[PDB]
RNA sequence: AAACUUUCAACAACGGAUCUCUUGGUUCUCGCAUCGAUGAAGAACGCAGCGAAAUGCGAUACGUAAUGUGAAUUGCAGAAUUCCGUGAAUCAUCGAAUCUUUGAACGCACAUUGCGCCCCUUGGUAUUCCAGGGGGCAUGCCUGUUUGAGCGUCAUUU
RNA sequence: CGUGGAGGUCAGUGACGAAGCCUAGACCGUAAGGUCGGGUCGAACGGCCUCUAGUGCAGAUCUUGGUGGUAGUAGCAAAUAUUCAAAUGAGAACUUUGAAGACUGAAGUGGGGAAAGGUUCCACGUCAACAGCAGUUGGACGUGGGUUAGUCGAUCCUAAGAGAUGGGGAAGCUCCGUUUCAAAGGCCUGAUUUUAUGCAGGCCACCAUCGAAAGGGAAUCCGGUUAAGAUUCCGGAACCUGG
RNA sequence: AUAUUGGCGAGAGACCGAUAGCGAACAAGUACAGUGAUGGAAAGAUGAAAAGAACUUUGAAAAGAGAGUGAAAAAGUACGUGAAAUUGUUGAAAGGGAAGGGCAUUUGAUCAGACA
């Protein structure tokens, strides 16, 4: 149970700050858990997903499929993986939108700042 | 009319500019909700009280 | 309390083939002409608007309040009552159920669930948990979304961990003897709460 | 692209005046283009750049004056703190800490003592 | 464009805050041209239009597609 | 004749635009605004006209300056600039 | 006997009840004290590569500066040098700026983009006319500064 | 008996289909009502003991919405009037062009303006709505273009009148007064040849200001030109004010 | 210490659930009316995802018929469910100046239960 006085269980208040969250917050909301491998590898459970990362869909209909995240569609609360798409009837192609809580991260894209984050959660890296 | 003050002409000017159809591309934006311009005005349907 | 009444509407009076409720004046907008104020009017003020000075709380005579909490304590023995009340207590040693004072010093949830188990709670503990349902009401979206049974009521004499250690297991409630609450001793006014007393707590009683 | 502020501020006064001109010719010419081309978003970045230069030219002229008024009664009103109109007319700490000869004598002689009960 | 070709006349949309004097000078200065006279009007979208006539030495058409339109 | 053939002669403005509120409530012969009071130094308003007030109080507008006073209050009316750090 | 009328039903109309939703409303409670001549609240007109609005902003115009973040923005186009970086972003923060025409609104006016005066400076052969750039000129009142008025009135000249 | 919400409980029902809706199918109750089947549906919901109220509709010339009979009915009949052919077009009584027949009859159905509108002007495209038949047409719809001045107006002046100011009333929003019991202001040049402008005369005491696109008032004409501007552009020939 | 239907920031409810709740859950003090003061609405919901229907055919076109997408088009930007008045079609019946109703039975249609 909540115990603080600056946290609220109000459902209306919650649903508002979800849907009206600014991009910067949507970055963190949109997180994916690392793969079982990478979790040992880095001593860390999850991460705000970031573009050129490598990922495995572990839930849903494209379950099993993998690829590179090609954009983070923050506006849409959605992530698009370069390799997982819809072929149409006019055989034109269209990104399927995936939810990072349904990916598993398989190869991080690393910056100084990325490594710096991993270290701030008190993780390790290879 | 027909020999106006610059203030009235100005207003008339601004009103010309607002007197166009919804720009169709907006219809395509995510969550777009506007279907048409619902503030359109026609000179023989509603006078613009100056 | 300004609602329904933010119009300058008049009656048109009779002679106009039309009812005598007040009506919104002016024109050009379709609101105008329409019934105003009346409780049977769309947009009207309601009949007898609710008011905050309605009496919300209620006084009970302190002594009678005791007569009740006392009564409710008395029925926490009396296994039939407890049994009849929800409360899975067929397979518990005896009633009142009194458990070692050492309980009050347990720091850690898992240790606490383990304890309660051992002394017989298990089947009641599973009755919460197996019973979480989505509230049927409109209540479900007024910060009351889920629903569920009541667990046992662990009563202690001194809190040395026990509250924080149980505070997160579904259904269970703790109480310091010195207090002891009617709302908890007889939930929904049905007598027979399954109480687990610590020794210290059981003795402070007298 | 787009000019960067931190690189602008090293540039001399009369280099920024000239860039501002270059950028203006630039902008002028894009505008001639924009009416042939079916889109011209390059023009955005050039007029955001002019902003930047002006900002900086005004920036440095201000912190010039700001200092040759530093530490003296009376400095241009628009270098003075803004605060709030009221806040502005509130007494200064000095004017408020102010105390009567007679009062202070008393404050000294009998000040509020620290004390405690028990024994 | 017809005024440019046939009239030795540059047409510019020009600042509202600006008069015949300021228009004339700014054309002179921004374009290395001599100006005969300047006629203005206010378009019905609230923008100033300047019919700028160059003197006989200059050729607005050249001068037109040297600033780069056509 | 009091009806429509007299409506025919309705072509002269009693009010033009109010410079202060822009509302076509500037009584030409009276030279004052029936809505906002101009040129009276004070703005016209009345406690029997609440909807009227509500139609015009602060915050029905841009609040160009008042917008930011409570931010400025929150940060104790800081002067000077923000420093720097890392990553 | 059709047609027609009426009743029931199935499918299909009309219409939008009902059920389930809720980034809204209402009411309670706690904490807090900050508008303006340093031009407020309010108005008008503008500003985007492609916008009529809503939101935002002011000719530096859906924004400039700074700071934190650490890679988007996205309807389409776009940049491409911005991704181990004084660095993406319709991000957050915000301490620095820009802030048209106005408004208590202040040179005079104002159903007018109407009409003066002063200073500095630039062009036209110009202290004097014209033009461009910048900077100024409301009212009551307080302290003070200077210039003054009155046989109100003191002394002092020869 | 039935509704919305609340405490307890049945470890109640449910995406293997909750709720809702439909159904001259079934069953229980004297009745309020309750239960089931089938169809439709798509995310929630109920039994029991208690608690609670914005709790049960046929009416109120009730409120708001929706819908009928009336009825393919009243009607679409003032302003003399239309016709042949071609072109176009899916489509022509109605558009374009030609022909013909007429009308308004310069007190106009002509040619322009004021007030008011504000883009209706003009071109191109073009018929879903609108133009109470129609529509290929439009003052509609889409997309563009277009309003050029020293001399035309405004701007200046004063009219009825409005209205600041020293003031006088008024608790006060404000009311009175307009040269009124006010120390009300500015021109011409001289004195400068430290120098830019102090003093030297002499005057003049008029005391705001707004208020006319028909009153007063400095000055421009003809010819040509555009899809749409013209005493405004071009051509030529003038005139006024200031310097 | 007291006040507070304003302002900034928070935590809540046996509260309302789109004709309710503030007038406004939406480009709502908007659109629209009025010379003016002022008056002042209607209007939320495809689906997980536009996958928003390629292609063929009839048509001047809008569309229709196919195909296709989808868990479902008995979800087609008229979009969740989709009642009622009222309507079209189909099927069955009845009808000599209204219709509907009560007790009762014939006739048609339709159906539960119980037999063993
Ligand atoms: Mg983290
Ligand atoms: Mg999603
Ligand atoms: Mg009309
Ligand atoms: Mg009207
Ligand atoms: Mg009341
Ligand atoms: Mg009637
Ligand atoms: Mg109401
Ligand atoms: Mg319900
Ligand atoms: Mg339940
Ligand atoms: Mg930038
Ligand atoms: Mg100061
Ligand atoms: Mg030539
Ligand atoms: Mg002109
Ligand atoms: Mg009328
Ligand atoms: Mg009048
Ligand atoms: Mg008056
Ligand atoms: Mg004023
Ligand atoms: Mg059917
Ligand atoms: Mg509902
Ligand atoms: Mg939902
Ligand atoms: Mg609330
Ligand atoms: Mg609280
Ligand atoms: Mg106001
Ligand atoms: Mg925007
Ligand atoms: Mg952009
Ligand atoms: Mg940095
Ligand atoms: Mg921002
Ligand atoms: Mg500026
Ligand atoms: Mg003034
Ligand atoms: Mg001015
Ligand atoms: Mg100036
Ligand atoms: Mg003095
Ligand atoms: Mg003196
Ligand atoms: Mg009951
Ligand atoms: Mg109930
Ligand atoms: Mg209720
Ligand atoms: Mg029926
Ligand atoms: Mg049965
Ligand atoms: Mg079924
Ligand atoms: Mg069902
Ligand atoms: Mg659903
Ligand atoms: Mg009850
Ligand atoms: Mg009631
Ligand atoms: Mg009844
Ligand atoms: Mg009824
Ligand atoms: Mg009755
Ligand atoms: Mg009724
Ligand atoms: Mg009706
Ligand atoms: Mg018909
Ligand atoms: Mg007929
Ligand atoms: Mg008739
Ligand atoms: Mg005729
Ligand atoms: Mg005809
Ligand atoms: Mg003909
Ligand atoms: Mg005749
Ligand atoms: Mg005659
Ligand atoms: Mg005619
Ligand atoms: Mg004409
Ligand atoms: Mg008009
Ligand atoms: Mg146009
Ligand atoms: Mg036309
Ligand atoms: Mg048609
Ligand atoms: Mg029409
Ligand atoms: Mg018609
Ligand atoms: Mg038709
Ligand atoms: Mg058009
Ligand atoms: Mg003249
Ligand atoms: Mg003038
Ligand atoms: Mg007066
Ligand atoms: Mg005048
Ligand atoms: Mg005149
Ligand atoms: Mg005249
Ligand atoms: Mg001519
Ligand atoms: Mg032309
Ligand atoms: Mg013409
Ligand atoms: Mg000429
Ligand atoms: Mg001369
Ligand atoms: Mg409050
Ligand atoms: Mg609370
Ligand atoms: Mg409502
Ligand atoms: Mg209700
Ligand atoms: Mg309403
Ligand atoms: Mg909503
Ligand atoms: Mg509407
Ligand atoms: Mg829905
Ligand atoms: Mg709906
Ligand atoms: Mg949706
Ligand atoms: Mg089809
Ligand atoms: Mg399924
Ligand atoms: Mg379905
Ligand atoms: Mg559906
Ligand atoms: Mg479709
Ligand atoms: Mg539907
Ligand atoms: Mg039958
Ligand atoms: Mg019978
Ligand atoms: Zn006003």
């Amino acid at each position: 149970a909540k115990q603080s006085l600056d946290v609220s269980s109000d459902r209306r208040k919650a649903r508002k700050a979800y849907f009206t969250a600014p991009s910067s917050q949507r970055r963190v909301l949109l997180s994916a858990p690392l793969s079982k491998e990478l979790r040992a590898q880095y001593g860390i459970k999850a991460l705000p997903i970031r573009r050129d990362d490598e990922v495995l869909v572990v839930r849903g209909s494209k379950k099993g499929q993998e690829g590179k995240i090609s954009s983070v569609y923050r506006l849409k609360f959605a992530v698009q993986v370069d390799k997982v798409t819809k072929e149409k009837v006019n055989g034109a192609s269209v990104p399927i939108n995936l939810h990072p809580s349904k990916l598993v991260i398989t190869k991080l894209h690393l910056d100084k700042d990325r490594k710096a984050l991993i270290q701030r959660k008190g993780g390790k890296l290879e | 009319a027909a020999q106006k003050s610059f203030r009235i002409k100005q207003k008339m000017a601004k009103a010309k500019k607002q007197n166009r159809p919804l720009p169709q591309w907006i219809r395509l934006r995510t969550n777009n909700t506007i279907r048409y311009n619902a503030k359109r005005r026609n000179w023989r349907r509603t006078k613009m009280n100056i | 309390e300004k609602a329904g009444h933010q119009t300058s509407a008049e009656s048109w009076g009779t002679g106009r083939a039309v009812a005598r409720i007040p009506r919104v004046g002016g024109g050009g907008t379709g609101r105008s002409g329409q019934g105003a104020f009346g409780n049977m009017c769309r947009g009207g003020r309601m009949f007898a608007p609710t008011k905050t000075w309605r009496k919300w709380n209620v006084k009970v005579n302190h002594n009678e309040k005791r007569y009740a909490t006392a009564s409710a304590i008395a029925a926490t023995a009396v296994a039939s009552l407890v049994l009849a009340r929800g409360h899975r207590v067929e397979k518990i040693p005896e009633i009142p159920l009194v458990v070692s004072t050492d309980l009050e010093s347990i720091q850690k949830t898992k240790e606490a669930v383990a304890a309660l188990k051992a002394v017989g709670a298990h089947s009641d503990l599973l009755k919460v948990l197996k019973s979480k349902k989505l509230r049927a009401g409109k209540g479900k979206y007024r910060n009351r979304r889920w629903t569920q049974r009541r667990g046992p009521l662990v009563v202690y004499a001194e809190d040395n961990g026990i509250v924080k250690a149980l505070r997160n297991v579904p259904g269970v409630e703790t109480a310091n003897v010195a207090s002891l609450n009617l709302l908890q001793l007889a939930p929904g006014a049905h007598l027979g709460r399954f109480v687990i007393w610590t020794e210290a707590a059981f003795t402070k009683l007298d | 692209a787009g000019v960067k502020a931190y690189e602008l501020r090293t540039k001399s006064k009369e280099q920024l005046a000239s860039q501002l001109v270059d950028l203006k010719k630039e902008l002028a010419e894009l505008k001639v283009q924009k009416l042939s081309r079916p889109s011209l978003p390059k023009i955005k970045t050039v007029r955001k750049s002019i902003a930047c230069v002006l900002t900086v030219i005004n920036e440095q002229q201000r912190e010039a004056v700001r200092q040759l008024y530093k530490g003296k009664k009376y400095q241009p009103k628009d270098l003075r703190a803004k605060k709030t109109r009221a806040l502005r007319r509130a007494l200064t700490k000095f004017e408020a800490s102010q105390v009567t000869e007679k009062q202070r004598k008393k404050q000294i002689a009998f000040p509020q003592r620290k004390y405690a009960i028990k024994a | 464009m017809k005024k440019v070709e046939d009239g030795n006349i540059l047409v510019f949309q020009v600042s509202m805050k600006a008069n015949k004097y300021q228009i004339k000078k700014a054309v002179k200065e921004l374009y290395e041209v001599d100006v005969l006279k300047v006629n203005t009007l206010v378009r019905p979208n609230g923008t100033k239009k300047a019919y700028v006539r160059l003197t006989a030495d200059y050729d607005a058409l050249d001068i037109a597609n040297r600033i780069g339109y056509i | 004749g009091k009806g429509t053939p007299s409506f025919g002669k309705r072509h002269n403005k009693s009010h033009t635009l109010c410079n202060r509120c822009g509302r076509r409530s500037f009584h030409v012969q009276k030279k004052t605004c029936s809505s906002c009071g101009y040129p009276a130094a004070k703005t016209r308003s009345y406690n029997w006209g609440a909807k009227a007030k509500r139609r015009h109080t602060t915050g029905t507008g841009r609040m160009r300056y008042l917008k930011h006073v409570s931010r400025r209050f929150k940060n104790g009316f800081q002067t000077g600039s923000a420093s720097k750090a890392s990553a």
